[PDB]
């Protein structure tokens, strides 16, 4: 098999900013344990209709995954834009593969507010598809530079998530994974 | 000689569930992903669900999840879509569709559909009014505040059917329907010629006849 | 979210016409679009699948091209019973799907302005408690036309409705009513109606009015 269960059963998800890259290659991918769950919020697919996936040849799998809040999952597909399709994860116009999506507030809040959870806010330019950023530097939002020094104009580029377990239906966390696909090919299901 | 046949369609009260099916024949059932598309009374149309050529996966438009549950039985080769919760505006044709082999869906082959209205409106017969005149002239009645859809309207019996324009209907704020149907005549004739229309509206038992003459 | 446009809404043509319709998409969907024709009563059936590919048993006067955003459906050489409505429809996002609004195809002939009629309300309804002023436009080409209703030389909206027939079989012509659906109460607060039309084949407006009494 592919292995699936360590992707979205997995116990801690990275923060958007530092989205995690699972490669998937020589195996079986039995979506029919992903169907079974109407636990997910959103379930997607481009280029490719999800009831069709168990009969399906892929070629270059991998396994995107990371926590946002959730009125900003509707920016994980092509041709977005917004803080998390712009200065996070940035899908590209021709994507093929599929977005998949569930509240977590259950595992991702904390009692009085759980900030482990990051984004970047700021960014001199927009990320490329399928780019991963994890710098620390500085934001110059003056015209006079910065120094690496916090201030007036010169902002520390990551912010944290206030996931109280009392948040809204739109603020709580969500745990996402984006399949990116190809149509040799090492991974076929049933 | 691929053959889908809807059933199950009608009045439905807002809240209330009602259930769709569809038959289908005239090819493998078995491998060929199932869809349901709906087409609002004046409108275009708008993808609800499919069900795959198994049953294994379902899914749903986004402004119907958790409502609609779509499902189907490979042996009866039907397909079925129930509806809890009804809202008002969802009042449209139902067309179940056999998508065409194609990695993503196709609408191959589509059936002729089952009209679904949703509408807390009492069954009411209509109220016909004359619309009278005074080279070529024209007349005709109103035919208004009646629920549901349809009603028929002829003139003279039949007699007359050449110059006749029945119009839609409009449903108006009431929640009941309302329309006219006028009829363009030579001027000549409205002294001596009788001019008589008949409305009928089954799903109330009304026939109800009305005479259009000139006023002053 | 990922919405079709289709352009024009409206088109008239002749027999014998190379015919263009457009389809446009808010972002690329690369070539996963379809094609429908739906005539008025019947069920949409399929012309053009995965952009430019075509449905067994339709005839090769129909084309599609395009990808990207931008997409063409053609009738090289019109025929009689290609009269209908077209929609395109994306199937990129497969559990978001989306249709064009559609673009109605109609046949062209020589332009006909409107016969005007107005019908004040009958002795009849006003005893139940309710009046209703018709204003009815009669057998004309184009199917586009303007309707004012002016009460008191006081323009009115919101209270009219309107009703359209297909075009006709025999003389392909439209023909349209405008209904003004007021109160018998107030009814009475007002003693001059009168329904303004534009077309072009009016070379100016026509209005048509009565007083209520005499
Ligand atoms: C995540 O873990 C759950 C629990 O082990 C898995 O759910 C089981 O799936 C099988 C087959 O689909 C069922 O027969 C069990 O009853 C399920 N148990 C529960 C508690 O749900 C699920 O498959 C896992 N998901 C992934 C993606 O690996």
């Amino acid at each position: 098999l592919c292995p699936f269960g360590e992707v979205f059963n997995a116990t801690r998800f990275a923060s958007v900013y530092a989205w995690n890259r699972k490669r998937i290659s020589n195996c079986v991918a039995d979506y029919s344990v992903l169907y079974n769950s109407a636990s997910f919020s959103t379930f997607k697919c481009y280029g490719v209709s999800p009831t069709k996936l168990n009969d399906l040849c892929f070629t270059n799998v991998y396994a995107d995954s990371f926590v946002i809040r959730g009125d900003e999952v509707r920016q994980i597909a092509p041709g977005q834009t917004g803080k998390i399709a712009d200065y996070n994860y940035k899908l590209p116009d021709d994507f093929t593969g599929c977005v998949i999506a569930w509240n977590s507030n259950n595992l991702d809040s904390k009692v009085g507010g759980n900030y482990n959870y990051l984004y970047r806010l700021f960014r001199k330019s927009n990320l490329k598809p399928f780019e991963r950023d994890i710098s620390t530097e500085i934001y110059q939002a003056g015209s006079t530079p910065c120094n690496g020094v916090e201030g007036f104009n010169c902002y520390f580029p990551l912010q944290s998530y206030g996931f109280q377990p009392t948040n809204g239906v739109g603020y709580q966390p969500y745990r996402v994974v984006v399949l990116s696909f190809e149509l040799p090919a090492t991974v076929c299901g049933p | 000689q691929v053959q889908l046949v809807e059933s199950g369609g009608g009045v439905v009260q807002p809240g209330r569930s009602l259930r769709l099916s569809c038959a289908a024949s005239g090819f493998t059932f078995s491998s060929y992903d199932m869809h349901w598309v709906r087409q609002a009374p004046g409108k275009g149309l708008e993808w609800v669900a499919v069900i795959s050529y198994d049953g294994s996966s379902k899914f749903y438009a986004e402004s119907v999840k958790g409502r609609f549950t779509i499902s189907r039985d490979n042996s009866k080769n039907t397909l079925y879509l129930q509806m809890n919760s009804l809202r008002a505006e969802e009042t449209a044709v139902y067309y179940c569709v056999k998508d065409g082999e194609q990695l993503v869906p196709l609408f191959d082959y589509w059936g002729q559909g089952t009209l679904v209205t949703v509408s807390s409106a009492s069954t009411k017969g209509p109220s016909v009014f004359p619309l009278a005149p005074s080279g070529t002239a024209a007349l005709g009645c109103l035919v208004k505040d009646y629920f549901p859809e349809p009603v028929t309207v002829s003139w003279n019996s039949g007699a007359l059917t050449s110059g006749v324009h029945t119009f839609p209907a409009v449903l108006q704020s009431s929640g009941l329907y309302s329309l006219s149907s006028v009829v363009t005549v030579p001027s000549s004739s409205l002294g001596t010629q009788t001019y008589i229309c008949n409305v009928n509206h089954k799903p109330s038992n009304t026939k109800v006849d009305k005479k259009v003459e000139p006023k002053s | 979210d990922i919405q079709m446009t289709q352009s024009p809404s409206s088109l008239s043509a002749s027999v014998g016409d190379r015919v263009t319709i457009t389809c446009r998409a808010s972002q690329s969907i690369s070539s996963y679009l379809n094609w429908y024709q739906q005539k008025p009563g019947k069920a949409p059936k399929l012309l053009i699948y995965a952009a430019s590919s075509l449905q067994s048993g339709v005839p090769s006067r129909f084309s599609g091209s395009g990808s990207g955003t931008d997409f063409t459906l053609t009738i090289s050489s019109l025929q009689p019973e290609d009269f209908a409505t077209y929609y395109c429809q994306q199937s990129y996002s497969t559990p978001g799907v989306t249709f064009g609004p559609g673009t109605k195809v109609d046949i062209k002939r020589t332009v006909a302005a409107p016969s005007v009629f107005i019908f004040p309300p009958s002795d009849e309804q006003l005893k139940s408690g309710t009046a209703s002023v018709v204003c009815l436009l009669n057998n004309f080409y184009p199917r586009e036309a303007k309707v004012q209703w002016k009460v008191d030389n006081a323009l009115q909206s919101g209270n009219s409705q309107e009703s359209v027939t297909e075009q006709d079989s025999k003389d392909s012509t439209y023909s349209l009513s405008s209904t003004l659906t007021l109160s018998k109460a107030d009814y009475e607060k007002h003693k001059v109606y009168a329904c303004e039309v534009t077309h072009q084949g009016l070379s100016s407006p026509v209005t048509k009015s009565f007083n209520r009494g005499e």
